DNA sequence: TCGGAAGAGATTCAGAG
RNA sequence: UCCGCGGCGCG
DNA sequence: CTCTGAATCTCTTCCGACGCGCCGCGA
């Protein structure tokens, strides 16, 4: 039915109809007995209907309706991706499902997802019906439902109650490869906005400009047990593609241990010595020597013995305290020189490769949540800024930009005397552009890229 | 000089090159075309007066009678444009034509009329374009988009061999009509040239050749050249032209002047022929071999037997020349084939060709065209000649003529629509010509080869169909009966026009709702141009080359602001400066140059001039004379840029703004920063939403106050005076004395649009902008409307920003924000809803709106009326009633044992239900408007009668209003007149205003413009009680409404809106960012003086996405505030107002050689007070696009308002008092909310609704339905080992109607039980493939 | 209509246990045809399945 | 020859954005051609397993 | 029933035999307008045919 | 009531008889 | 409680 | 000089991401 009673009929049924309307005339021609050519006629318009009806538009022109399109035929509710077998066969929709958009949260585990409460209510109100009757809260259904509906703070005591080990699945659209579905344990906040842990956004390829979310909770035990043993994040280190690691920082955290890694050749308490790392935060926090400084430090570090017991060593070594700082979180078992140079991106990849296949599982995941807590603090307490004095343009550019138009004109004067041909006066002009621009280059690297500094 | 009104803040420019043209009214061409399209013509050249010509008159011949055509006019438009949109009625006109029917005797002359008869038709309604060049359809804004397609004409076109893949090129020419089929003539990898009409078949062209009244010899003649020879005996002579030898090689020896000369086996080069045209050679001696291997011209003839020998397109055997020679015709012709210049191609198609005559062609061609029916020679010379050459089945428009002729080179401009055999035969020489290589393919893609079609074209073609079909049904009428006794009023039937003309405005895939969350995304929809539509291109077939920028879009098309996704490239806005030449190609102004000197005259230049000439570069810098500095002045030509002296320079461009639109050209420093962004920037620009209260942007562009003006939002004084009257709705303003016309009351009236429904639910609001007594002159802004301030573009907000990364809350672009934000409501937005409501006549009973609600508390009621409606300002929430309505359930028939357990249970199972409206789910609100519509002869119940008595009131109190206003103006202008001389003031003024009117000062003119005015009185109060009369009737009348509905009613809900995480706001050089954190005014970093940051930012994109100019935005804002600081210090100290005045015309005199160049010494001490208190919250700085301001005058700037010159200060960290190590960059930046809100996206579904054929949930939000397991998920699922999730995903989640009610019965008992079904959608696809025909069934059962 | 596209004597009722005359209202007589009509007592599913 | 720090005129500017809609036309047509590749390769080995 | 339809011509009574009901229909020239009204429990509504 | 690739059918050319 | 078609819009 | 097979040419058919959101319209 429709608005003002009116009916929208499916194209089958007026296929119908015409084929059911020319079988009633060729009936009619036949049992009144008309002559050879009538119903020769009728009878080919028959076949023409059913045609239509099984398969319209699949030979010559196509039926079409009131609105110059083609009516959709049999055939055509199989055919095509708005077929009966992609859309509905595969591709369901589901219900216990809903979408938001997501959100940068610093503060999660690895394993758990920050989810809206309305979501949370809205998703688990068949759960909180039942929990909510087996309290003893509610006797019957619509009794649970007004209560709900009225938000009894009870419910949503019952609600935090319910979901405490319960994982949701996590969907970005298009998910192009299995890592675009994982397991999180939820956690409830205030708000409307689902909040991911940063580390696994990067495995999902999403970013933070308004990519929305979709996510969907396991019914029964035995889903909800394949949600944790297979899909929780923790398990999806490693991509399939390839055996490096996915969970792998970048943006605020590199800058923030790249920041702190990096020294300098004079800064405040240079040279002295430090008994323990301890010494070296307390040093820093109370602000009489910067992260850059370099410093001999005592530290203990421990290797795997031929046994497999965590055998320890106690050494000085020269380091700088940001060094120290970073080490006070490495787990036992890991060498030091691993940290002692300026950590980049690809450092800091093979840093949690190499843990995880000297250790286990756990400590890894725990190392990289470790990582970007400290990442992100002392990244924030660096205050790194870009500024327009920053962008030094190389003041060698200019001439060499007058060297190369002195140059294209040269060439360009000794074609106008005739000397060459113009595919090859080009082909010179271009070579020579492409060199200086090399030059202009390579003069802007090196002015950025050093500076002089007392000792 | 600045006007008065714009002494208020008066924005400091820094553009340093001088502007020599205003920008244009930027609506102009929407308005323009569509007065072209209804405006009166005598000539008959375009629009009403042009379609009705090329159509009328209409004659029958056995009826021995005409329809003919007199004129042609527009009737009033019965409603006005907000009664139209409240109403939902479309605003339209009635088009009415006088028309005459004439029938002559029935004796010769034919021409010998009897009778004459006319008369007005009311042959239809036509939408009219509001003053804001918008339409109004139905209820809604519509706004017709101009479409770009290819022009009518005749084109070349080449492929490099991609189809057969040889290597070899093949060539191929089009010609395009305006309407009718389309022809086109194609080589082939064997070399044959073969037509095709509508792309149906593949014929050899010769049989068009003949169907055109042309004989084979004749074809042969035209398009090749015919050498001739000679027999004697058996001595061969040939007739030469010198060049004819060149090209072949001499392989034999060749004689001259009786001399033999030939260096066999050699190529005939310059000197040979230079040699033979000294020799001045005519005829030579030729080997056998020579003649032989050459084509038979034409046929030959043998008087001694009367018989042919020599046919068509032949070959040379030697027997036929021994007899043709024998026989007596010893002069033979044959053609030449030049291996490169006189390729065979036609002879090839003549050897080829199917078809022996005329009329066998023709009869070929009609079963092409007709297949499946017996050929006839009337038949297929009817379909040809009607197809090609009747100039109502097919129309090259005169700008096909034009395009036609200029590409065949033809001195002609203008002919007849219809094709001719001499335009097929010299395409067809062209195109043999390209093929040969002495020419060149040409390029659609290029902007001087499409063609903008605007609004009227459109319309009036859409009209031309409804006059055909009119036509159709006049014949008709005129063919079946009489001529005598009836009207040409009934003979046409409106019907058809109406039916045409509306399917066009509302159907149409250009037709497309109209968006209007801002003035500037108004004007940008108005603007824009797109390549899709009738007759245009298709987003599967659009290859990348028609997407690619095109040379010749600049200063036309705008490159930047092309929508992003799968519509890139086929939507573009118009230039800034761009305008449509009348035959529709983009037009460009440039300023002439005169030997060195730039005229200042303007000349507009198309895409082909412009590339004929020389155009300098706009930043050229010039002296005062008009000579460039630089000698090698950088220009651009032929779609190449280079150097050239400063004579050659032939045009300037006109400013530096040119290349872009509107929206870029709002960006400020966009000459810093990629195109990516930009681009992004750009158009998410168009997206901002009107804040709760306006702000002044402090880096703008000046653009602002045209784009403001010109947008239909703002209210202007379209009349200068004084500003007599003002309140928070109405605006009257005193006319001056001399401006005034004779007559008029000297007062104009201004009306708000004080709240309603934008199209996509923003606010719409107009605020009064000036106060009691102001001056205000012509042009001058009254009043703002959303998103303005002072008539200035204020789409975002000023935030105070630092660049720094802040404990990852700003990961990835995201954006931390103070609570302080939120706290002034900067961000906070207005948004309204409309619900509606319909009563219907439904069977088992009528379906009433009422207050008597069943099951339901009387608590929720009592905020409705005993009507059933809500009060308005009423607050409502989530799930609660507005309006009652209640559903009739039929008969209900119960048992007598259910009857006794219905009665132990209560009063359920009432045969009549609730169906009340409800407020929709999480949406709260206030209740702002309620409003009926009822048909006719049904009784008005309490909130109808109400709502009619309180709007009737307003109507009177209005009119009233108006009347005592005017009149009070009126009899202002007889104080004026009478004070003049003749004066009796205080005699008159112990006499009442009657006995002012009434009585005569003197008897002269000045008693004249008395009783003129004492009419105009008269007049005016019989046209407000006729005005006023037809109002109350309007009012009081019904509704047509709809079928099967009795009465609507429509609520108005108003909600407000704020800044919470997850909402997505932006800045304008493109870096979106959700927000993802609220914090504690303490928490925020704060800067020496203690003032806190507002909006963290990480920098970390900007170095990626380049987006460098937005950071010197940012410090431009940190020396904008920082003026506005002191001069706000400077103010609070409450100093002489001198030091402040001086310290503002240092301010404005701190830019190096700027054409700003404002000084102070005019302005009295009052108005610099005034400049000062809009000055406090910070100096706004105007920087153009390409001209922008230098890092000089930026450090300059700085130090004038003493803040660090790096723009980079210190910075403290809130949450823990210390310091950071590094400076940080603090500025002011400008801010926009992206009409993305999170609670218009967080959904949740636990269980709804499904669906009736394949029983799976319901899509969407609005159904409450959940989201998709796509295919890629389920491969997802597979890739994993979760196999009983997926089960579950699957069966009973989803599909299983039996399967999802046992789980949630076992959920509900707290078992995590699981029984998979069958999904359902199975067994459809199984009863599918049965009903095909194919029988399919499981097995083991 | 009875022989239409929609002829409930074939394809059943379009209401559960509801006989288009009107004859039998509920499931006391589930399973049984209507004299007037060939409409049987039955479930709407069999809309479904029947062709 | 101007770098992004200084102005670049109008013409270094139009110039450049042939790349910028070159690419996003690119990443535009990309899109479907990768997103179909993917679904036959689905196909053709979804019925092999350990 | 409607008496006249919207163009003022007159009415006439037919069986809409498939839907088995009476309903209202307009002729000009003896042939149908392509206009009817019908029957729908005690409000009679109208159309194109 | 639009270009590209693959497959099938038809037509043409070369080799063999 | 609903089959869409067209259109913009964001991923 | 003719017949058959193979090769080439012509014509027809298939394909050319996943996901959400609003608006209009619907003989
Ligand atoms: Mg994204
Ligand atoms: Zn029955």
């Amino acid at each position: 039915p429709l608005d003002g009673g009116r009916f929208a009929t499916s194209d089958l049924n007026d296929l119908y109809r015409r084929v059911i309307n020319r079988n009633n005339r060729l009936k009619r021609l036949l049992d009144l007995a008309a002559p050879d050519i009538i119903v020769r006629n009728e009878k080919r318009m028959l076949q023409e209907a059913v045609d239509a009806l099984l398969d319209n538009g699949r030979r010559g022109r196509a039926i079409t309706g009131s609105n110059k399109r083609p009516l959709k035929s049999l055939a055509d509710m199989i055919k095509g991706k708005q077929g009966r077998f992609r859309q509905n066969l595969l591709g369901k929709r589901v219900d216990y499902s809903g979408r938001s958009v997501i959100t940068v949260g610093p503060y999660l585990r690895l394993h758990q997802c920050g989810l809206p409460k309305k979501m949370a209510l809205e998703l688990f109100k068949p759960f909180i019906y039942g929990k909510l009757e087996l309290r003893g809260l509610a006797t019957t259904i619509k009794a649970a439902k007004k209560m709900v509906e009225r938000e009894e703070a009870v419910v949503w005591d019952i609600l935090d109650e319910v979901i405490r080990e319960h994982p949701v699945l996590l969907n970005r659209a298009p998910t192009l490869h299995r890592l675009g579905i994982q397991a999180f344990e939820p956690v409830l906040i205030e708000g409307k906005a689902i909040q991911l842990h940063p580390l696994v956004c990067a495995a999902y390829n999403a970013d933070f400009d308004g990519d929305q979310m979709a996510v969907h909770v396991p019914l029964t035990l035995e889903a909800q047990l394949e949600a944790r043993a297979l899909m929780m994040s923790t398990n999806n280190i490693l991509s399939p593609a390839n055996g490096e690691p996915i969970i792998v920082p970048s943006q605020d955290v590199v800058l923030g241990l790249y920041y702190m890694t990096r020294d300098c050749v004079n800064a405040k308490g240079e040279g002295m010595v430090l008994t323990g790392p301890k010494e070296a935060e307390r040093l820093y926090r109370s602000g009489l020597a910067s992260l850059h400084a370099r410093v001999k430090v005592r530290i203990t570090e421990y290797e795997k013995d031929a046994n497999g017991e965590l055998v320890a060593k106690t050494s000085l070594k020269d380091t700088t305290v940001g060094r120290a700082i970073l080490w006070m979180i490495v787990p036992k078992g890991l060498p030091y020189s691993i940290v002692n140079q300026a950590l980049g991106k690809k450092a800091i990849s093979k840093m949690l490769n190499t843990c995880y296949r000297i250790l286990g599982l756990k400590p890894t995941v725990i190392f990289a949540d470790q990582i970007m807590y400290t990442g992100f603090a002392y990244a924030a307490r660096s205050g790194a800024s870009v500024g327009i004095d920053d962008m030094v343009i190389p003041e060698k550019k200019h001439e060499i930009i007058s060297e190369a138009e002195a140059e294209v004109a040269e060439i360009q004067e000794q074609f106008q005397s005739g000397l060459v041909t113009a595919g090859e006066r080009y082909n010179k002009v271009i070579d020579i552009w492409a060199a200086a621009n090399d030059r202009v280059s390579k003069a802007m690297m090196d002015n950025l890229q050093t500076e002089t500094v007392i000792n | 000089v600045y006007s008065y009104t714009e002494k208020k803040r008066i924005r400091k420019d820094f553009g340093k090159r001088p502007q020599v043209l205003d920008v244009p009214y930027l609506l102009s061409i929407q308005l323009d075309s569509f007065q072209k399209f209804i405006e009166q013509d005598p000539e008959g050249q375009y629009g009403l007066e042009a379609a009705f010509r090329s159509v009328f008159p209409i004659q029958s011949y056995s009826g021995n009678s005409e329809l003919q055509y007199v004129s042609y006019r527009l009737g009033e438009p019965v409603f006005d444009v907000q009664e139209c949109q409240i109403r939902g009625v479309t605003y339209s006109a009635p088009l009415r034509v006088k028309l005459r029917l004439v029938i002559y005797e029935r004796e010769a002359p034919e021409g010998t009329v009897k009778d004459i008869k006319e008369q007005e038709v009311y042959m239809g309604e036509i939408p009219l374009m509001t003053d804001n060049g918008t339409f109004v359809i139905n209820g809604t804004e519509r706004v017709i988009v101009s479409q770009l397609h290819r022009s009518p004409g005749v084109f070349f076109d080449s492929d490099k061999g991609k189809t057969h893949s040889s290597g070899k090129v093949l060539y191929n020419a089009r010609i395009i009509p305006y309407r009718g089929s389309w022809l086109d003539f194609e080589f082939d990898p064997k070399d044959n040239l073969f037509v095709r009409i509508d792309r149906r078949r593949k014929l050899p062209a010769t049989i068009i050749l003949r169907a055109l009244n042309y004989t084979t010899e004749q074809i042969l003649d035209l398009f090749f050249e015919k050498v001739i020879f000679e027999i004697r005996d058996n001595k061969l002579q040939m007739e030469l032209v010198p060049e004819r030898l060149r090209g072949e090689t001499a392989s034999f020896d060749i004689e001259a002047n009786g001399k033999v000369y030939v260096e066999k086996g050699r190529r005939i080069t310059a000197r040979h022929i230079r040699q033979l045209e000294k020799d001045d050679v005519k005829l030579i001696e030729v080997p056998v071999e020579y003649i032989a291997g050459k084509v038979v011209a034409k046929d030959y003839i043998d008087e001694s037997t009367g018989e042919l020998i020599c046919a068509a397109n032949m070959e040379l055997s030697l027997d036929l020349l021994a007899k043709l020679s024998q026989s007596g015709h010893k002069r033979i012709e044959t053609l030449f084939t030049n291996d490169l210049d006189h390729g065979p191609y036609i002879s090839e198609t003549l050897r080829v060709d199917p078809t022996n005559d005329r009329l066998s062609a023709l009869v070929e061609i009609y079963r092409m065209m007709r297949p499946g029916e017996p050929p006839t020679r009337e038949a297929a010379e009817s379909l040809f000649e009607n197809l090609f050459f009747s100039e109502d089945r097919y129309d090259l428009s005169a700008v096909g003529r034009m395009k036609f002729n200029r590409s065949l080179l033809r001195e002609e401009i203008e002919g007849s629509g219809i094709l001719s055999k001499d335009d097929i035969i010299d395409v067809m020489k062209k195109l043999i010509d390209i093929r040969n290589g002495k020419g060149e393919v040409d390029d659609i893609d290029h902007l001087g080869n499409r063609r903008i079609r605007s609004v009227g074209e459109m319309a009036e073609n859409q009209f031309r169909v409804g006059l055909v079909r009119v036509e159709r049904a006049v014949k008709e009428r005129l063919s079946l009966g009489d001529l005598d006794t009836l009207m040409p009023q009934d003979m046409i039937n409106a019907k058809p026009i109406s039916a045409a003309v509306k399917e066009f405005f509302g159907s149409s895939q250009l037709s497309q709702f109209m968006d209007q969350n801002n003035p500037l995304s108004e004007i940008t929809h108005k603007r824009r141009i797109s390549a899709l539509g009738p007759g245009g291109l298709t987003r599967e077939r659009a290859g990348f080359e028609v997407r690619d920028v095109h040379p010749t879009h600049y200063g036309r098309v705008c490159p930047i602001e092309t929508p992003e996704g799968p519509n890139i490239g086929l939507i573009n806005s118009l230039s800034v400066y761009a305008q449509t030449n009348e035959y529709g190609f983009l037009e460009t102004p440039y300023r002439k140059v005169t030997d060195g000197v730039v005229t200042d005259e303007i000349h507009y230049l198309s895409a082909i001039e412009e590339g004929n000439y020389v155009i300098a570069q706009a930043n050229s810098n010039l002296d005062e004379e008009g000579h460039f500095v630089e000698d090698l002045v950088t220009c651009r030509s032929k779609g190449e840029s280079s150097l050239f002296s400063r004579d050659q320079v032939d045009y300037m461009d006109v400013s530096t703004q040119q290349v872009v639109s509107v929206g870029a050209s709002l960006i400020p420093f966009l000459e810093h920063d990629d195109a990516n962004r930009a681009l992004m920037g750009a158009n998410m620009q168009r997206q901002a939403v009107p804040t709760l209260r306006a702000d002044k942007p402090l880096v703008g562009t000046g653009m602002e106050r045209a784009v403001a003006v010109d947008s239909g939002v703002t209210a202007v004084a379209k009349r200068g005076g004084v500003v007599q009257y003002v309140d928070a709705s109405r605006i009257v303003i005193k006319v001056n004395e001399d401006e005034m016309y004779p007559g008029e009351a000297g007062i104009d009236i201004y009306n708000l649009t004080k709240y309603t429904r934008s199209n996509q639910n923003t606010c719409i609001n107009q605020m009064p902008c000036v106060s009691l007594g102001e001056p205000v002159e012509r042009g001058d802004v009254l009043a703002d409307g959303p998103s303005t301030d002072l008539g200035e573009l204020a789409l975002g907000q000023n935030m105070r920003v630092a660049f720094m990364p802040w404990n990852g809350y700003n990961f990835e672009d995201s954006i931390l924000v103070s609570e302080r934000v939120v706290q002034e409501d900067r961000f906070t937005t207005i948004h309204i809803q409309e619900l509606a409501c319909v009563s219907r006549d439904t069977k088992l009973g009528p379906e009433e709106i009422t207050a008597d609600i069943p099951n339901v508390g009387e608590a929720a009621l009592s905020k409705l009326d005993e009507s059933g409606i809500v009060y308005i300002g009423a607050e409502v929430t989530g799930g609660d009633i507005l309006v009652g309505k209640v559903t009739p359930k039929g008969e209900t028939q119960l048992t007598p044992e259910e009857k006794l357990l219905r009665a132990i249970f209560g009063e359920k199972a009432s045969d009549v239900k609730d169906s009340s409206l409800r407020v929709p789910n999480g949406v709260s609100g206030t209740v702002i408007d309620v409003q009926v519509f009822t048909r006719d002869g049904v009784e008005k119940d309490k909130r109808a009668l109400e709502i009619e008595e309180m709007q009737l009131k307003q109507a009177k109190k209005d009119l009233s209003e108006e009347l005592q206003i005017l009149e009070a103006g009126l009899f202002s202008r007889i104080r004026a007149v009478l004070v003049a001389g003749g004066v009796e003031a205080e005699k008159l003024d112990k006499l009442p205003r009657d006995r002012w009117l009434e009585l005569g000062l003197t008897d002269e003119e000045k008693q004249n413009q008395l009783e003129q005015l004492a009419e105009q009185y008269d007049e005016l109060k019989h046209e407000f009680e006729k005005k006023l009369e037809a109002k109350r009737r309007k009012i009081t009348q019904g509704d047509d409404l709809a079928p099967g509905v009795l009465k609507i009613v429509k609520v108005y809900l108003a909600v407000k809106r704020r800044i919470q995480p997850g909402d997505k706001m932006a800045g304008r050089h493109g870096n979106k960012g959700v927000i993802s954190k609220i914090n504690p005014i303490e928490d925020m970093p704060y800067d020496e003086n203690g003032t806190p940051v507002d909006i963290v930012l990480n920098p970390l994109g900007v170095p990626s996405r380049m987006n460098i100019g937005q950071i010197l935005e940012t410090h431009l804002g940190m020396a904008a505030k920082g003026i506005g600081d002191k001069i706000n210090a400077m103010l609070k100290q409450q100093q002489e107002v001198a030091k402040l005045r001086e310290f503002i015309q240092r301010a404005y005199d701190l830019g190096a050689d700027v054409r700003q160049k404002v000084d102070l010494s005019t302005f009295s001490d009052e108005e610099v007070m005034r400049l000062a208190e809009n000055l406090r919250k910070g100096m706004p700085i105007a920087t153009p696009v390409f001209d922008g301001a230098k890092e000089a005058e930026i450090k300059e700037l700085l130090k004038l308002g003493d803040l660090p010159t790096s723009g980079q200060i210190r910075l403290y960290d809130g949450r823990t008092g210390e310091q950071f190590e590094r400076p940080v960059t603090v500025g002011y930046m400008y801010m926009l909310k992206l009409n993305h809100l999170v609670d218009d996206k967080m959904h949740a579904r636990s269980t709804g609704s499904y669906s009736l054929v394949t029983q799976q949930p319901l899509g969407g939000k609005a159904q409450f339905g959940g989201q998709r397991f796509g295919e890629m998920e389920v491969w997802a699922l597979e890739a994993y080992g979760a196999a009983y999730t997926l089960q579950e995903m699957l069966t009973v989640k989803s599909d299983d109607v039996n399967g999802r009610t046992k789980m949630y019965k076992n959920i509900v008992d707290g078992n995590h039980q699981m029984e998979p079904g069958m999904p359902e959608s199975f067994n459809v696809l199984l009863k599918e493939i049965r009903s095909l025909g194919i029988n399919i069934e499981l097995e083991d059962e | 209509e009875r022989d239409g596209l929609f002829c409930a004597r074939i394809f059943g009722p379009v209401k559960d246990y509801e006989c288009l005359c009107g004859k039998y209202k509920r499931l006391k007589h589930r399973g049984v045809i209507c004299e007037k009509c060939g409409v049987e007592v039955t479930q709407t599913k069999v809309r479904r399945e029947r062709m | 020859t101007a770098n992004f720090r200084e102005g670049l005129n109008v013409l270094q500017y139009f110039i450049s954005t042939h790349g910028a809609r070159k690419g996003l036309a690119d990443t535009a047509l990309k899109t479907a051609n990768s997103g179909y590749l993917t679904r036959r390769l689905v196909d053709v080995a979804q019925d092999l397993v350990v | 029933a409607p008496q006249q339809d919207p163009e003022g011509n007159k009415t006439m009574v037919r069986f809409s035999r498939k839907t088995k009901q009476q309903y209202v229909s307009s002729e000009k020239d003896g042939k149908a307008t392509g206009w009817s009204a019908f029957y729908v429990d005690g409000k009679w509504v109208e159309g194109k045919k």
